[PDB]
């Protein structure tokens, strides 16, 4: 099968509550690229082993 | 020579005829043992449009859904 490393998640997540980023949906304005930059990686290629980075 | 004229066919005619009764018959024949032997051949294996199986589907759908 070969996984990612265990070493290849990223620090630094989920320090928000879960209503907290529901509070503000301002983040669908600014900072919109990097989000959809991964929701482009994801529909062409279906596997969560190629678009980690 | 009386009953030859108007009763009779003649030895020219079942020569010339009947022979080609046998040309039909060598083509029905011929062609009957080559349905047969390509039955034998389409049936076992699913090469040309004989005994071919209906599929399931040529396209049902191929648009972007909400998938993970």
């Amino acid at each position: 099968e070969l996984p990612s490393l265990e070493d290849l998640k990223v620090q630094e997540v989920k320090v928000s509550s879960s209503v907290l980023k529901a509070a503000a949906h301002h983040y669908g304005a600014q900072c919109d690229k990097p989000n959809k930059e991964f929701m482009l990686c994801r529909w062409e290629e279906k596997d969560p082993r190629r678009c980690l980075e | 020579r009386w009953i030859a004229r108007t009763f009779f066919d003649g030895p020219e005619k079942n020569y010339e005829r009947t022979m080609a009764i046998l040309q039909i018959e060598a083509e029905k024949a011929e062609l009957r043992l080559k349905e047969l032997e390509v039955r034998r051949l389409m049936r076992a294996r699913g090469d040309g449009p004989w005994f071919h199986y209906p599929t399931i589907d040529k396209e049902l759908i191929d648009h972007s859904p909400k998938a993970t």
